């Protein structure tokens, strides 16, 4: 019995199509030069092979000390939502983002994430998290997206072109439909110009459609800008109410406090180790550093823009990161025809 | 030590090589010294002399 | 030193750091960014050798 | 209640020059021993800033409504805490929403509401002769505030409020930006000893706060304080002295700067890459020193 | 924008142009095609469909 590993092989096919020989390209430096020259015969000489490489032994995770669960119950399960023109914004901090608690009670018709893959959410830490809440008509849900037109995306709620975060929407006909008709929810219909991203306009001034100023009287070609939705239990699906939450955050630049569910390990130093610091993953050797960070910064970057220093989120100490692959290697051979004995030079 | 003439000694002190010696060990630049010294920054990216 | 400095170019990708791209993105979407970076860095090496 | 201050002499506006002022940290990444180029909204070097006084001697209690074009560099030379805050908005008349940032004697208050601001907003400090003590008496900024969306009140402190006699001792620099619903504030405090004219030197501003207000700011107005005593006889509109203070206003533009980081991670020098052809060659060579010769610029 | 106060569209998709640029353009050889289909078949009104 033997066990297989991922390797690169150089296979040989004769003129009948059968594999008659092979070279394991990572057994020896000689085999590596065979693999590079793409031949089974090496002539006498000195060859550069590859820099000396060290493989990591351990893996470590370092997240901040967070105990509370995020307020999924007063964001997605609120008794009353806001109108789209006066939309609501709520800060989120100091909480574990374990969203699997939503599985057994909530069903979302729409859930789309921008700037991040949904399968990586469990391994990241999030900066400056906000939740925006409102209620719209079902047909208008397609308008909650970057670079959209329509009355919601022009007069009521606008997203930036470069947006990082997720949009979540679910049907709420049972909650927001009344047999007589629900007129609590309003929207803006007339506006001189389009809104800027993340801007809220809550004024109620008589809109002047043409000339002949209105003097706030609401006459011919002079309108009241806000209008009411009529939500009734027997509407088409297009006209039924939908509850919408937009989550906005930043990734991997500044100190973070949300940090989804993932267990932290011990800190091991002076060994090549795979590491995860606040969602930023890498490989290398960690050492004590003399750098002093100002309180508002978390990572340090060199001229090549790669991260070479990090503040520990537990002990608040600065650590330097060094690669563990370094140094040139050469192999001296008298020719494979003559012998298989070789010499190795470590430069 | 070097069996050089007087003029050769004068000439060799007027050109400053970028690096003296070809053995820079891994332990020599570990941590701060890396990415500050230009030779180690080169050598951590595969560039050898 | 110019070869070392040219490692901070995005070449039209989201970032110039491979570790930043590999976290926050899954393989099918990370592949296109990594491919852009690979093409740019091969071009830098080619210019140096010429 | 709002009172229109009278007995204030009108003078032509004054201008001065900014000597490499108004640099701030662009992002939150630590860097050391490096020259780094960055394109962002900066105050251009050797610009022409406007100058405002609060000097009794003329009275000259300046508080005009100013434009807010793309962000503001605000500098303040003080010794007695005269400059107290700002109001930002579009119409400032309860038809639209406005932002108030004020420092009253005890707290720092940041509110976003629909204010009916006074035509001449101010704060009032009263001085008692019988027992030497300065205390805050008046807060005349707005009539009513109705629909408040964002509010913040800081922890209580006690401020000094005592009138001083020496020359100016404190320089306070702020940078204000409004991007994608975020009001961004950078700041720095510096000790000085001078009498007039914004000073020379270099000092980078650090990130202070980032408020999610979501409003359309177009204009702004500074909030100052008054002194009243037994030597200021009259009614509300005439019985007031001033207290010396000065402030300077400049406007930010999109520029490319070459910033210098020393071995401790602080920005100690900068080059404005579009001031001069010489500065442009400095920017291209990525050095602060240029050797003798002829260079193609652009 | 005269359509805002009377019509609601479940589908609206533009090809070869961004919807935010429509207000700044001039259009050549404009035609409108009209028909009625079943709801399930709406996904088929797109290039390269079966
Ligand atoms: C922010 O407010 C300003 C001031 O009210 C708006 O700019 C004015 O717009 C009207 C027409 O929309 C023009 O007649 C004025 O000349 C403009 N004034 C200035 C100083 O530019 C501006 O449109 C508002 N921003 C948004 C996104 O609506
Ligand atoms: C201070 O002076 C201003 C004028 O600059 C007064 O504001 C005027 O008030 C009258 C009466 O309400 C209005 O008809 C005018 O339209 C106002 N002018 C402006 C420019 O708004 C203000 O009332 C005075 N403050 C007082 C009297 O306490
Ligand atoms: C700073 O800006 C002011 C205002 O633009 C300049 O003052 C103008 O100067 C020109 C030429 O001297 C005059 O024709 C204008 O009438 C001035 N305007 C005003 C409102 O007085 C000033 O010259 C600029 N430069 C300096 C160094 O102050
Ligand atoms: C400075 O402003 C703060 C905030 O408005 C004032 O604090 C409030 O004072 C009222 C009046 O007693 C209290 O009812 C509130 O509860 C206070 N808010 C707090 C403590 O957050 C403060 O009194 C003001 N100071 C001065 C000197 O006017
Ligand atoms: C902004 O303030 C106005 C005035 O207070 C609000 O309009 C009134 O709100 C009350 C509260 O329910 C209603 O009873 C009145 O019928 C409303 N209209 C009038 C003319 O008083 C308005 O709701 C506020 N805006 C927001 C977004 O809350
Ligand atoms: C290949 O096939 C031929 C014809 O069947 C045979 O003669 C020969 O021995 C086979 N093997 C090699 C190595 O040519
Ligand atoms: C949401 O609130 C209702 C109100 O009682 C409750 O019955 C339901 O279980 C809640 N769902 C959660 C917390 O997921
Ligand atoms: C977090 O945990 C570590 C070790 O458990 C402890 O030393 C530290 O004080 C805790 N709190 C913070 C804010 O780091
Ligand atoms: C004496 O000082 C206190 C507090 O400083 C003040 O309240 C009081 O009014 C002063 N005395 C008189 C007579 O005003
Ligand atoms: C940098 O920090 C060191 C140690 O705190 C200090 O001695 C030095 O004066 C600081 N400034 C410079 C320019 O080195």
């Amino acid at each position: 019995v033997g066990y297989l590993q991922p390797r690169t092989f150089l296979l040989k096919y004769n003129e009948n199509g059968t594999i008659t020989d092979a070279v394991d390209c990572a057994l020896d430096p000689l085999s590596e030069t065979k693999c590079t020259l793409k031949s089974f015969t090496v002539e006498k000489g000195i060859y550069q092979t590859s820099n000396f490489r060290v493989q990591p032994t351990e893996s470590i995770v370092r997240f901040p000390n967070i105990t509370n669960l995020c307020p999924f119950g007063e964001v997605f399960n609120a008794t009353r939502f806001a109108s789209v023109y006066a939309w609501n914004r709520k800060r989120i901090s100091n909480c574990v983002a374990d969203y699997s608690v939503l599985y057994n009670s909530a069903s979302f018709s729409t859930f789309k994430c921008y700037g991040v893959s949904p399968t990586k959410l469990n391994d990241l830490c999030f900066t400056n998290v906000y939740a925006d809440s409102f209620v719209i008509r079902g047909d208008e849900v397609r308008q909650i997206a970057p670079g959209q037109t329509g009355k919601i995306a022009d007069y009521n709620y606008k997203l930036p072109d470069d947006f990082t975060g997720c949009v979540i929407a679910w049907n709420s006909n049972n909650l927001d439909s009344k047999v007589g008709g629900n007129y609590n929810y309003l929207y803006r219909l007339f506006r001189k110009s389009n809104l800027k991203p993340f801007e809220r306009d809550i004024s109620t001034e008589i809109y002047q459609a043409g000339s002949t100023p209105c003097n706030g009287v609401e006459g011919f070609n002079c309108y009241f800008p806000l209008q009411s939705y009529g939500f009734q239990p027997t509407n088409g699906v297009g006209y039924q109410p939908y509850r919408v939450v937009v989550l906005s955050f930043e990734l991997l630049h500044a100190p973070a406090t949300v940090c989804g569910p993932k267990k932290s390990t011990n800190l091991v130093k002076n060994k090549c180790v795979n590491f995860n610091f606040n969602g930023l993953t890498g490989t290398g050797v960690l050492t004590e550093s003399n750098k002093k960070f100002l309180p508002f910064q978390q990572f340090g970057r060199d001229i090549a823009d790669t991260t070479d220093a990090v503040r520990d989120p537990q002990t608040l100490e600065i650590l330097d990161i060094t690669p563990c692959s370094f140094g040139g290697v050469s192999v001296i051979t008298p020719g494979t025809n003559t012998s298989n004995q070789v010499a190795v030079l470590y430069q | 030590p070097s069996k050089r003439s007087f003029i050769e000694d004068l000439l060799f002190n007027k050109v400053t090589l970028a690096d003296a010696g070809f053995i820079k060990q891994y332990g020599d630049c570990l941590g701060d010294i890396a990415a500050r010294d230009l030779i180690c920054a080169q050598k951590f990216n595969g560039l050898t002399v | 030193n110019t070869l070392v400095k040219q490692l901070s170019s995005n070449f039209g990708a989201i970032s110039s750091v491979l570790n930043d791209i590999l976290s926050r993105l899954d393989p099918p979407e990370a592949e296109v960014q990594i491919d852009r970076l690979i093409t740019g860095r091969l071009q830098s090496l080619q210019t140096y050798v010429t | 209640q709002c009172v229109n201050l009278t007995t204030r002499t009108q003078l032509p506006p004054a201008y001065t020059n900014s000597f490499t002022r108004g640099v701030y940290y662009p992002d939150k990444v630590f860097r050391s021993s490096v020259l780094h180029s960055t394109q962002d909204l900066f105050l251009p070097f050797f610009s022409n800033v406007t100058w405002f006084h609060a000097i009794h001697v003329t009275k000259r209690f300046d508080n005009p409504v100013l434009p807010f074009n793309d962000g503001v560099y605000f500098a303040s030379t003080e010794k007695s805490n005269i400059i107290r805050g700002w109001i930002f908005g579009t119409t400032l008349d309860s038809k639209t929403q406005s932002l108030l940032i004020v420092n009253n004697a005890t707290n720092v208050v940041i509110k976003v509401c629909e204010f009916q601001f006074c035509n001449d907003p101010f704060l009032g400090v009263y001085y008692h002769k019988n027992n030497k003590s300065w205390m805050e008496s008046e807060f005349r900024v707005y009539s009513s505030a109705n629909n408040c969306t964002f509010e913040y009140v800081s922890q209580p402190f006690l401020m000094d409020l005592e009138g001083k006699q020496g020359n100016f001792k404190n320089l306070r620099e702020f940078v204000f930006k409004n991007i994608d619903g975020y009001f961004k504030i950078y700041s720095k405090h510096t000790p000085i000893n001078l009498v007039r004219d914004l000073p020379q030197g270099f000092s980078a501003l650090e990130p202070l706060v980032d408020l999610p207000i979501g409003i359309n700011i177009t204009r702004f107005q500074t909030l100052l304080a008054l002194h009243r005593s037994y030597l200021t006889p009259g009614d509300s509109s005439s019985g007031w002295t001033a207290g010396a203070a000065a402030y300077y206003v400049g406007y930010l533009q999109p520029r490319t700067f070459l910033l210098k980081y020393n071995e401790n991670g602080t920005i100690t020098d900068a080059v404005d890459c579009a001031l001069d052809p010489l500065s442009e060659t400095k920017c291209t060579l990525k050095s602060f020193t240029v050797e003798k010769g002829i260079y193609q610029t652009s």
